[PDB]
Order: structure tokens, then sequence, then C-alpha cells
């Protein structure tokens, strides 16, 4: 199995579409130096699933509220960009290798680390209680995360400040 | 003779006029002709993307990747490292 | 195959992209020339084509009657215009460089993939409850207070 | 004939893309000057040396203006 | 604290030089494990920004390995030539592999992690 063939499948495992198959993306031959680097790279694609399932399962039911939409519709502007990176990486496959990917995808291994762990801390929260559980992620100090989550808060807290400028009501 | 056209493009003059600068350009170019670092277009590419990303211009960092491939597609350029190493510096 | 797909996403099904009256657009089976991993993203891509076909079939059928239903379809094509225009563009980009894969084509739809789904049940509520008369100007309005900015 | 016109097209493309990388990087170069610096870099020349020259002739054209 | 194994049947004129390159890897397998752990919130707002600013150097160490493989394809990379290229990396990844082992020895968080960076090219 050539190294180029692995570079062909990995660019798909970054999305969910599976040599590399589906919780770790167990790869199934080739030398040990190749399987190890694929394993870590393939697993980044698995994260992308956990963040995609939420923005697809909750984009189905109509009883998630008005805040749960501006959150589920702010996890997409932070995904189109992840679809622009996959665009660029594919144009060069026609040269890049495994050890060259690690530096390319070292940063989106973190943004896909906060978002894939921001949708688990707020699972059953709807309404304002969700805008209060994506604010408990700002007390972090890490200048790269505190400047990412402090942007999703600026979108999730827009509907809340829409009622206010216009608290449980009773029908 | 080609270095003198450059001194006439940047400075707007004729070769009979500007000859002190062209005396300074032969001093620098000459004795510094041979390339001093190993040549690879890969490293110079990953530094023009890292630079356009640093200016919040993430859209042109993925457009360059499509313009750098076309250079290889046509194939009239022998030293692609040099001309990129220079365009990055300016 | 690219120009083959860009027609399948337009409303014309063929041998590669069969059409079923119940399920919707979908790929027939495995193809040797292409990889066996793409058979998924296309199926993810067709979930969009099925929407446009079921849209334009309803738009033409006009079905129920009333001006407020005529005008709704008359307007329904206007919101659907950027979809077509953004599809004509894909061919131009592929006409330039012949190194673009389905990945980039799938990436280009982006906005249409998260819009059609939310604007699909609005049609379904009409054809399933016989919403006759000016009552449409509320059934569409009750869904206008949605969170999704694009919608 | 033809292969002599297909090369003049693949060069006007690349000379148009390098002009895009030139403006998003805000180099003061223009389409005429940039074609000189590309030709030089084809023969093989230190861009650390050639850029010191341009950073100097542009630094002396002001003392005369 | 990583241990390595080379070969039972190898030229002695190589193994003595291999053991001169590895101390940049063992000093690296203890920095990348310091990042993936001291990033946990339960460590203060200082042991975080220390792990972030300690990550940009790891990025520049991954570029230095990329430019070597691309230079390895043309065969211009002999083993003797390698021992000289990584010298800037053998000094930097020797500094960070000493802070990341002296901040975790005595559990530090907050100010006591800002003192150690003031006592320690």
């Amino acid at each position: 199995i050539t190294e180029a063939a692995l570079v062909r499948d990995i660019l798909y495992v970054f999305q969910g579409i599976d040599n590399i198959k589906m919780n770790c993306y167990k790869v199934e031959n080739l030398s040990r130096s190749l399987r190890d680097t694929a394993v870590r790279l393939s697993e980044l694609g698995w994260l992308h699933n956990k963040i995609r399932r939420y923005t697809d399962q909750r984009s189905l039911d109509r009883s998630f509220g008005l805040v749960g939409q501006s959150f589920c519709a702010a996890l997409h502007q932070e995904l189109r960009e992840y679809y622009r990176l996959l665009s660029v990486l594919h144009s060069q496959l026609q040269s890049l290798t495994l050890r060259r990917l690690l530096v390319w995808t070292y940063d989106p291994k973190i943004r896909l680390k906060t978002l894939a762990a921001l949708v688990d801390h707020c699972q059953g929260r709807k309404g304002g209680e969700l805008a209060s559980a994506v604010h408990a992620y700002t007390k972090t100090g890490d200048p790269y995360m505190r400047s990412l989550v402090q942007h999703i808060l600026s979108l999730v807290s827009h509907p809340v400040l829409s009622f206010l400028y216009r608290v449980a009501s009773d029908p | 003779v080609l270095l003198q056209n450059l001194c006439c493009r940047i400075l707007g003059r004729s070769e009979a006029d500007v000859a002190q600068q062209f005396q300074y350009a032969v001093r620098v170019i000459g004795s510094n002709f041979a390339p001093t670092v190993e040549r690879d277009e890969f490293l110079v590419a990953e530094k023009i993307k890292k630079e356009l990303i640093r200016q919040r211009r993430e859209a042109d960092a993925a457009l360059f990747s499509e313009l750098h491939r076309k250079l290889h597609s046509q194939g009239v350029l022998k030293n692609k490292w040099s001309i990129l190493y220079l365009l990055l510096s300016l | 195959m690219i120009h083959e797909l860009l027609l399948a996403l337009s409303g014309y099904p063929g041998s590669i992209f069969t059409w079923n009256k119940r399920s919707g657009l979908q790929v027939s089976q495995d193809f040797p020339f292409l990889h066996p991993s793409e058979t998924s993203v296309l199926n993810r891509l067709c979930r969009l084509g099925t929407d446009y076909i079921r849209f334009t079939e309803f738009i033409e059928q006009y079905t129920l009657h009333g001006i407020y239903l005529r005008a709704f379809c008359t307007g329904l094509d206007s919101v659907l215009q950027p979809y077509r225009q953004a599809l004509l563009d894909l061919e131009q980009e592929f006409l330039g460089d012949p190194h673009l894969s389905i990945s980039h084509v799938n990436y280009f739809l982006d906005q249409f993939q998260l819009l059609f789904p939310s604007v699909m049940v609005v049609v379904e509520q009409i054809k399933s409850q016989k919403i006759h008369g000016c009552q449409i100007l509320e059934t569409v309005y009750k869904h206008s207070c949605g969170g999704l900015p694009p919608v | 004939a033809a292969a002599a016109a297909a090369n003049l097209n693949a060069v006007r493309e690349t000379m148009d893309v390098l002009l895009e990388i030139s403006r998003i990087l805000n180099t003061g170069l223009d389409m005429e000057t940039l074609s000189i610096c590309v030709r030089l870099c084809e023969q093989g020349i230190n861009p650390e040396a050639l850029s010191s020259v341009i950073k100097e002739l542009r630094k002396a054209t002001e003392a005369l203006k | 604290s990583r241990t390595f194994l080379v070969d039972p049947n190898l030229d002695l004129s190589i193994r003595e030089l291999v053991h001169r390159i590895l101390p940049v890897a063992a000093s690296y397998s203890a920095v990348t494990r310091f990042i993936e752990e001291k990033s946990s919130f339960e460590y203060g707002q200082v042991n975080h920004a220390l792990a972030a600013a300690m990550r940009t150097l790891v990025k520049e160490h991954l570029i230095l390995v990329s430019q070597l493989e691309q230079l390895h394809r043309q065969g211009l990379l002999s083993l003797q030539k390698l021992w000289f290229y990584i010298q800037p990396a053998m000094r930097t990844m020797d500094i960070l592999a000493s802070l990341a082992t002296s901040v975790d020895k005595g559990e530090c968080l907050g100010g006591s992690t800002l003192s150690l960076l003031h006592d320690r090219q």
C-alpha cells in the first residue's frame, strides 16, 4: 500500500466518510510507522462526527427553542471554514505527505476539540439555560479558546437580548 | 545588461543618467550570485500561506494553493523556488 | 461525471443517479471507476436534489386553489433563484482547472444544504392540512420567527 | 503555430496570479516591474540580495523627489 | 524518560551517532505530553497560557521536520548532515523539556508557576 493512497483516504476520514474504516478509525499490509500516524489523523475526523450529529439531530425537532437555533446555526459558520480547509488540502493531493499534514492540521485539532466538547457540556439545556452553559466556558484563560467561545456567546445571547429589549412565562 | 534594465524600471531614467546606483547594484549582486540555502518550493509555500493567514485573509491563503499548482501544470519555469522567495520578501 | 452530476442536481435523473418516486434521488450501486467511499457523500448530496425536484414538481402542479397559493409558488421560485445561479457557476470553475474533485463540488453547496431542510416542512404543512385562503400568511409567519439567519 | 500560442496563454495566467499574491501582500510592485523580478528569479538569484536592492532604490528615489 | 531500541545487528559506526540524535526525540515526547495534560482547567489560568505559548514552538518543530523530508527526496540528506541541521532544535526542545519536568515535579499552579519562569539564546 503506497503512502499516497493513505493521503487519499485520510482526506475523506476528516469528514466521516471512510482502507480506513470506522470508536477509533481502525485502519486495516503497511509498515507500523504509517498506521500510527493515520490513527491520530483519522480520529480528528471522528470528532467532526460528534459535532455534526448534534447540529443534525437538533435541527430536526421544532421544540428546541429560539436560543437553541442561534447555537445550532452558529456551529455551522464554524464548519464552513472547516470545509474550506478540506478544499485547499484536496487541490494539492494531485505534493503533501503524512508528516506534512500534521503541521497543516495541528490548529484545527483544537477548534474541533473545544466545539466537540462544547456540545456535550450543554446537552439538555434549552432556552436561556443554554446561553448560561456556553458562558461557563469563558473562564478558561487560554487566549485561543477564550476568544473563540466568547464569540459563540455573542451569537447565542442575541435572542436572549431580544426578549429583554422587548423569565418563565405562564400560558 | 539585464541588471541595468531594472535600474531603469524602478528609477525612471536612461542608462546614461543613472550610473551611480548601477555601480551599487553590481557590488551587491556580484560576489553574492550563488544561492546560499538549499532550494525547496515546499517550505517557501508554507510560509506564504502562514503569512496570508496572519492577516485574517484566510480566503487568499487557499487561492494561492490553486495558483501554485498551475505553475507546475504549464512547466515553463525552471527555478520556482527563487521567484517565490523574492515575491514573498517584497 | 461532474457535468453528469450537475444535471442530476438540476432535476434530470439518469442511469448513474436513478430516481424513485418514494425515497428520492440516490446512487444506484458501486461503480468501479470511482472510489467506494464516495458512494456516501453523493447520497448526502442527493438529500438536496430530492428537495429541488419535489419543489419544482409542486411549483408546476400548483397544488387546493386560491390566489394566495398561486403567489406563494410565484414567490417560492424567487428564493430558489440563488440555488440555480450558484449551480451554473460550478461548471465554470470545473471548465477552468480539471483537478477539482467532488469534495470541492460538495463544499460549494454549503448554504443550500442547511436551508432547503427547514423550508421543506413549510410546504409539507400546506399539502397535508389543506391550508386554504389567507391563513397561509400566518402559517408562513409562524415559521418566520425561526433562529436560523438564512431562513 | 499552436504550441507557441498555448505557452503565451499559460504565462499570462501565471503573471496574473502572481499579481494577486502581490496585492494581498501589499508589495508596492506593479505589473511592469513585477515581470522584471520574475525573470531574474528564473536564472537563479538570491532573493535576500535582490530584495535589498529594491529596498534601496525605492529608498533613494525619495531623496531626489 | 523514554527509552529506545536500535538494532542487534547494525554497524557500530552508526549506533554511536544514532544515540546522539535521539535526545531531541525523548526531550520531545515529554513536551507534547505536557501540552495535552496541563491544558485541563483544574490547573489555573497560568498553566494554560504557559501550555499555549509552549505550543507555537512545537509547530515550528514540525515544519523543521517537513523541510528535511522534502530535502531527503533529492538524496542531499546524509546522516552526518542530519546531526548538524537539528542543532537549533536540540537546544530549544532541551529547554522546554526541563520546564515541563520542573513545573510538574512540585505541583505548581498560579503564581508559583510564574516564579519558576523567572528563576529559570
